């Protein structure tokens, strides 16, 4: 019932290859080696190049409806997606790439310092910010 | 006053241009059909030919009968053939015509309005040859030569557009709603520019334009519908939407009696 | 072949319309549909598309 | 008639009457006792 | 007073079989011999129009020019099965089989040469 | 024995009766029936391009998608049926007599004249439709918009012959052949 | 010759309920109700108001196939609350909709002259 | 003439008089529904029955030995769709994804966590549709620009039953090799298989049946500048020929090794016209969006092709007979329109039009062209019967 | 002709496809089934059931 990833990233650009409704957008990281790729919804949360995201993962807080008004909200961001991770690739020296799709919106993380904390499972929650 | 509401624009005899807002798409919808074919009517069933001399065949003018449109005002205080504990029809259940047409005057045509009511109305609006023509003989059944006679004898019953489109009186409904693509219910075809190349509604101008610099709504949902009731007769474009409302009604009623007749076993 | 009551497509009626029609055309000389009150084609077509045959049958003796 | 079989069927046929175009079509039409005959030639312009 | 027996007794006109076709020159559209009609590319005769080429069958369709000619070889026999009237004495005619469609309709559409195959009046 | 029956698969009413001389003074008589034949979910259809079809199922207006004008097909066909068919001009009619339809003027489809699609698509926008045909939906059974949009418009279609109910035919152990002692040949002779 | 006779479109034939309720396995508390003779018109709206009362953890409806007028109506709900009764709100709040429907299109109308 | 022509099936009694067949089940007999008659047998004996049911049934059926591989997929609506379905752009919310998952038979009666739950809590088609897919059903494709990460979302890859990647069509559930049905049929059985269709389909057909689709006019017509640009390919066309017969009544062209000058002059007339009409219609094929509804119906693999859209929104074609464009039936002309002489592709039968928009010659030519084929396929299809006969016996 | 192939418990009508039919089925019209029969012997498995259909 924990945290797997933190980390602000920047947009470093947005693409929409033949997508009324979706852009699978790329940025780098403000602390490290790690890069990110992210398909995601450009209807339901505009961005574009030059954005400050942060970025989450882990597994946590049949599917209820709302009602849970009243309940658990580990929703503190502005999108929140479920979905599942297929390959895990090594890209040269120790640096390691986990693949996560959802439900048909594809992801891919680069960088080496989850030895410990992304697992191999189907759980998984993206979480993003401002 | 309380839930849905209804505000009611230009209307006449022939039909009932309105408003409905604060419900949902679904329950308009559903209300839509319910007019389209399920509101009790008054149609000619069965034809009794005698003698025909017609160039149209028996069950072809007795096709046309069974669209003529009849009243429907009282049709409420009536039964179905099916309920009435009488062994075929009567006045109870049935309005029974006669039609008799002689080749005199040296083409004699026959309009509905040729039409009889020989059995009992008992004093109620229902089995009248609804004629709206500018003369006064709405709906020419057909025309004859010289010395073709043509005698009939029908016999008009409840029933609906299930059972029939003979029935239904609604005849044509406009629906529409959101007319500026705002909820995405629709993916424009266009060769350059959607916008341009299809054309605007007169239903645009009592709703908000779109405005650019906002954003995708997601949350919203089908609200307000842009309606016309239009009538054939036998029932007044208003009541083709009140009896419309209340037959949907009596259905959600059995639904949840059916229910309690399931619980006591 | 006589004119059809109430239009296929939608349901509104119009065999009364057929004299009213071919009469617009012979004299007033004329939009005869439109003013008929014959608005979307699917009655539209209805009416401009009947070619009554009745005429021609009705020509024939006993 | 007689055993003189050994003559040729089709020269006079039942008279279509399922449509007006269909009777029109029926008279005009043309025969031709038996993969270049087939054809569609210039000629046939 | 001016039929077609005239149109030829004033060498207007001129009837050519097949043979003699060989050694003439035949212009199309009269006339001409926008960014959307087709592409169009000595003369002793001209021809009467185009559209004549064809027979009772084709004439017919809407456009025979716009569809694969295959298909139009396939609505050509599949005419000669629609329903409709195909005389009007038809109710004094004690003939095994024969079908008349209700109520016939003269096309929303149609070919000018239709108006010699009295389609208008027997849909 | 040598009266005749109504073919077994039939019905109807008796539509006229007559009695004639013959050259040979004999008695001369034709009997002829009548019926109306509905059309029913398995009877053959087709415009005038080689796009034949038969029927399917049978919805009613309220089941049946439509346009805010009310207006509703009469008629659905597949678009599966243009792409490969080619015939275009099925297309053009259509928009063609919709034009026509609403303008009262007679729509000419006359062969190689001067008439394109690029005009009757202008015609059509001075009634007031897309210029393309397209018309937006309202799916019949929740009233929802359909995501697409349609190829809406009058055609021409020609009933032909082919009724279902005139060739449906079922046997088991029936009139056998005589030579033979097989069953006998052809759905008329059971 | 083989189509039914169009009243079987709304007539319940020979001991026949409107109404049959079938438990469901699949799932803890969840029920499929058979609606005879009804379509669309009926089932959807009766499928929409129970995505109303936030107490319904499921609702979807369909038509088996076109041929029959029928349909089957499957509902689940939260713990201890029976969607049987879930069915007759959802359906009472219908009616009153419409109640209330009927009414503001009856005053409103009178205000008419033409 | 299959071991598939004839197939036992389970009895429905139903009304209406027709039989009712499933569409998956189409190709093995070859029918279509525009007025097509089908033979029905009944087996009589206990055995009999068994006989037909357990090597007759249509599941048994699914794998064809003749070709190794499947022989029935998913067609037209229930295909076509199934594409729009998967794309990353469609999503469907709660109220659908509902009687959606209702639809489906098996459901084993729980709702997949949302692709979504931010704003708005959504699905998408690659999801549910998945939700037909069994477990343990492992695929992986890979078409062109296809990596772990399908950029263009191609190629198809499917985990312990659920779509991860990729778009569903004709490659990844048609009577195709990979097919995603030739691998349930192998890993779960002809029963399950044979279910698998029928749930692929009432969700996807029912899906369409509320996004509906079209075709009109409207998506056989090149852009503006596209129909021009195009007209100039076959003047610049029409000359490179113009030039080539004037180098040619000249002498000034040597004789390739083995044909005649003229069999010569031909052959690359010939090339040339045909290169100029391959790309006329090119042109036009990346000028239709991806919305153009004729190009999704050749996507989905539903119907149609290139050559298609090409006849109709930019150039017909060459017709041909005999193999040698429309010959010179009236001394040294094609029609007694033209000098004689005239050597040219107006004249040879070149259709430079497009239905959209033939000329009396070209249409003719194109005519002849056409007969020459109706004329086998009335041929071939008799002849071709003679020599199965004999193998067979 | 009559033995290398004959005619045969067999019927024949127009098909078109229905889209809620499982892959292996084939609906067929009542009329028709009305009329193909099926020798089932007697058996106290199916006495009761064939008693009925045969009343
Ligand atoms: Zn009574
Ligand atoms: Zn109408």
């Amino acid at each position: 019932s924990s945290a797997l990833f933190d980390d602000i990233f920047t947009v470093q650009t947005v693409d929409n290859g033949r997508y009324n409704k979706v852009s699978r957008i790329i940025g780098i990281s403000t602390t490290n080696a790690i890069k990110l790729t992210l398909d995601i919804n450009n209807e339901m949360f505009p961005v574009s190049q030059d954005d400050s995201l942060t970025v989450t993962l882990a597994n946590s807080l049949s599917w209820r409806p709302p009602k849970p008004t009243d309940k658990s909200l580990a929703d503190d961001y502005d999108y929140v997606m479920f979905g599942t991770v297929y390959k895990f690739e090594e890209g040269d020296e120790d640096k390691i790439k986990v693949y996560v799709s959802f439900g048909g919106l594809l992801m891919c993380l680069e960088g080496g310092y989850k030895s410990l904390a992304s697992l191999k499972q189907d759980n998984l929650y993206i979480l993003i910010r401002r | 006053s309380k839930e849905p509401k209804v505000n009611i624009i230009n209307a006449q005899d022939d039909e009932v241009e309105l408003m409905l807002s604060d419900v949902n798409l679904s329950l308009a919808n559903s209300l839509r059909r319910t007019m389209l074919a399920e509101v009790p009517t008054l149609a000619i069933d069965l034809v009794e030919i005698k003698m025909n001399t017609s160039v149209l065949a028996d069950e072809f003018i007795s096709h046309r009968l069974g669209l003529i449109p009849l009243v429907s005002e009282d049709v409420e205080e009536m039964k179905y053939s099916r309920d009435c504990t009488c062994e075929d029809y009567c006045d109870e259940c049935s309005v029974v015509l006669e039609l008799s047409a002689r080749h005199e005057g040296e083409t004699t045509d026959v309009y509905s309005s040729s039409l009889i009511k020989v059995s009992g109305p008992g004093n109620l609006n229902v089995g009248e040859p609804v004629r709206r023509d500018d003369y006064d003989q709405g709906i020419l059944l057909c025309k004859l030569r010289n010395h073709q006679e043509l005698n009939i004898r029908c016999i008009a019953k409840k029933g609906i557009a299930k059972e029939h489109a003979k029935w239904s009186p609604c005849s044509a409904i406009a629906f529409e709603y959101d007319p500026h693509n705002k909820l995405k219910h629709t993916d424009f075809w266009f060769e350059v520019d959607a916008k341009k190349e299809w054309p605007d509604s007169k239903y645009a101008t009592w709703e908000e334009p779109p405005k650019p610099g906002e954003v995708f709504d997601y949350k919203a949902k089908p609200n307000r519908f842009y309606m016309t009731v239009e009538t054939t007769g036998s029932l007044k474009a208003n009541q083709v939407f009140s009896r419309g409302i209340k037959t949907l009604q009596e259905k959600l009623a059995n639904v949840l009696f059916e229910l309690e007749n399931s619980r006591p076993a | 072949m006589i004119i059809p009551v109430r239009c296929f497509s939608c349901g509104k009626v119009v065999g009364d319309k057929w004299d009213a029609y071919l009469r617009l055309l012979e004299e007033g000389k004329q939009d005869a549909l439109d003013e008929l009150k014959l608005k979307r084609y699917c009655c539209r077509r209805m009416v401009l598309t009947h070619v009554d045959l009745i005429e021609k049958f009705l020509r024939y003796n006993p | 008639q007689k055993k003189a079989m050994s003559s040729r069927a089709g020269v006079s046929q039942v008279l279509n009457r399922y449509t007006y175009s269909s009777t029109l079509s029926h008279l005009r039409r043309t025969n031709t006792p038996i993969a270049k005959p087939r054809q569609l030639h210039n000629t046939h312009w | 007073v001016y039929g077609w027996s005239s149109l030829v007794t004033s060498g207007v006109i001129e009837y050519v079989d097949g043979e003699e076709e060989e050694t003439i020159m035949i212009a199309m559209t009269p006339e001409d011999l926008d960014t959307a009609k087709r592409i169009k590319p000595t003369f002793t005769h001209c021809e009467i129009h185009p559209s004549m080429i064809l027979g009772v069958a084709a004439s017919i369709i809407p456009f025979p020019d716009h569809n694969q000619s295959p298909r139009n070889t396939y609505q050509s026999a599949m005419g000669k099965q629609a329903m409709g009237v195909f005389l009007t004495n038809y109710n004094v005619r004690m003939d095994t089989m024969a079908n008349i469609l209700y109520y016939p309709q003269k096309p929303l559409a149609k070919t000018q040469a239709m108006e010699y195959l009295k389609f208008r009046e027997l849909p | 024995d040598a009266s005749t029956p109504l073919r077994s698969t039939e019905n109807g009413i008796v539509d006229q009766v007559l009695l004639t001389t013959n050259q040979e003074g004999l008695k001369f008589v034709k009997v002829r029936m009548r019926t109306t034949k509905v059309p029913q979910i398995g009877d053959k259809f087709a415009s005038r391009h080689g796009q034949k079809g038969t029927i399917g199922v049978t919805y009613r207006h309220e089941d049946m998608p439509f346009s805010a004008e009310g207006i509703v097909p009469d008629l659905i066909i597949n678009p599966h049926a243009i792409p490969s068919r080619m015939t275009v001009a099925h297309l053009i009619e259509c928009l063609l007599s919709k034009v026509g339809s609403i303008r009262g003027y007679e729509g000419d489809a006359t062969p190689f004249t001067d008439l394109t699609v690029d005009a009757v698509s202008n015609l059509l926008r001075d009634n007031g439709y897309q210029s393309r045909g397209f018309e937006v939906m309202y799916n019949g059974h929740t009233g929802k918009k359909l995501m697409a949009q349609v190829f809406f418009g009058p055609t021409y279609y020609q009933r032909l012959r082919h009724m279902v109910d005139d060739k449906i035919h079922a046997r088991a152990r029936g009139p056998v052949q005589v030579l033979t002692r097989q069953p006998v040949e052809g759905r008329s002779r059971d | 010759m083989n189509a039914p006779d169009r009243f079987e479109l709304f007539i319940l034939p020979d001991d026949v309920p409107k109404l049959k309720i079938t438990p469901d396995s699949r799932v803890p508390n969840c029920i499929i109700i058979k609606f005879e003779r009804e379509d669309h018109t009926l089932a959807n709206l009766l499928r929409e108001e129970l995505a109303l009362y936030p107490d319904v953890t499921f609702v979807a409806y369909k038509v088996e196939h076109p041929l029959f007028a029928n349909f089957v109506m499957r509902l689940q709900t939260e713990e201890g609350t029976r969607p049987k009764q879930a069915l007759e709100r959802a359906c009472a709040s219908i009616i009153n909709k419409l109640k209330t429907l009927d009414h503001k299109f009856n005053e409103e109308w009178n205000i008419k002259n033409f | 003439l299959h071991k598939m022509s004839m197939m036992a099936h389970r009895v429905k009694v139903m009304p209406y008089s027709t039989f009712r067949l499933n569409l998956s089940v189409t190709s093995p007999y070859n029918a279509d529904f525009d007025g097509d008659e089908m033979n029905l047998h009944v087996p009589q004996s206990e055995e009999t029955r068994a006989e037909l049911s357990q090597l007759c049934a249509v599941p048994l059926q699914i794998v064809s030995p003749q070709s190794n591989k499947p022989v029935m997929g998913i067609v037209q609506d229930t295909l076509c769709g199934v594409r729009k379905m998967t794309l990353r752009d469609t999503f469907i919310e709660y109220e659908q994804v509902m009687n959606m998952l209702f639809w489906v038979p098996s459901w084993d009666g729980v709702v997949p966590q949302p692709a979504i739950l931010k704003p708005k809590p959504l699905w998408t088609g690659k999801q549910l549709l998945s939700i037909a897919i069994p477990s343990g059903i492992h695929l992986q494709r890979t078409d062109g620009g296809n990596s772990l990460l399908s950029p263009k979302d191609n190629g198809m890859l499917i985990v312990d039953g659920k779509v991860m990647f990729g778009v569903v069509d004709k490659k990844t559930v048609g009577s195709g090799g990979g097919g995603l049905i030739h691998t349930v049929m192998r890993e779960k059985g002809p029963k399950i298989c044979a279910e698998l269709f029928g749930n692929i389909q009432k969700v996807v057909n029912y899906w369409l049946l509320h996004n509906g689709f079209s075709i009109g006019i409207g998506d056989a017509i090149a852009d503006a500048s596209t129909m021009k640009e195009i007209t100039h390919a076959i003047s610049s066309a029409k000359e490179q020929v113009q030039e080539i017969i004037y180098k040619a009544q000249h002498n000034e062209l040597e004789l390739k090794p083995g044909m005649t000058l003229r069999e010569s002059f031909e052959g690359e007339v010939s090339r040339t016209l045909n290169d100029a009409r391959d790309s006329a219609g090119r042109s036009a094929e990346m000028n239709l969006k991806d919305l153009n509804n004729v190009k999704q119906m050749v996507s989905a693999g539903s119907k149609g092709s290139f050559i298609n859209i090409a006849q109709m929104s930019a150039c017909v074609g060459q017709q041909m007979v005999e193999g040698k464009r429309i010959a010179f039936g009236f001394a040294d002309r094609s029609l007694p329109h033209f000098t004689k002489d005239d050597f040219s592709p107006e004249s040879k039968g070149f259709v430079e039009n497009s239905y959209l928009r033939l000329t009396p010659q070209e249409f003719f030519f194109h005519a002849m062209a056409g007969r020459e084929g109706l004329i086998d396929t009335a041929v071939k299809t008799a002849e071709t019967g003679y020599i199965q006969r004999r193998l067979v016996k | 002709g009559n033995l290398m192939g004959k005619r045969v418990f067999s019927a024949r009508t127009v098909i078109s496809g229905d889209p809620n039919l499982e892959l292996d089925q084939v609906g067929v019209p009542i009329s028709i089934a009305k009329t193909l029969s099926y020798p089932e012997t007697v058996t106290q498995y199916n006495i009761h059931r064939l008693t009925e259909y045969v009343r």
